[PDB]
């Protein structure tokens, strides 16, 4: 099921906004014990962004949920 | 990991 990618798309919003930051992204990395720097942070979002935006948009969320 | 990620994030 996608639900389960909607659900985390969800948890990791803080707004609404339907645009994952890595301000947001890290918030939940650090609540679920993940403590990593600045550049760790940044290549998470350097890797899953296919747009060269500077954030993890929904298609791109989806994708990477099912990376291998 | 990524796939490590949602599997943590359900536990809580």
């Amino acid at each position: 099921s996608e639900e389960e990618i909607r659900e985390a798309f969800r948890v990791f919003d803080k707004d609404g906004n339907g645009y994952i930051s890595a301000a947001e992204l890290r918030h939940v990395m650090t609540n679920l014990g993940e403590k990593l720097t600045d550049e760790e942070v940044d290549e998470m979002i350097r890797e899953a962004d296919i747009d060269g935006d500077g954030q993890v948009n929904y298609e791109e969320f989806v994708q990477m949920m099912t990376a291998k | 990991k990524l796939a490590h990620l949602r599997a943590r994030l359900k536990e809580l």
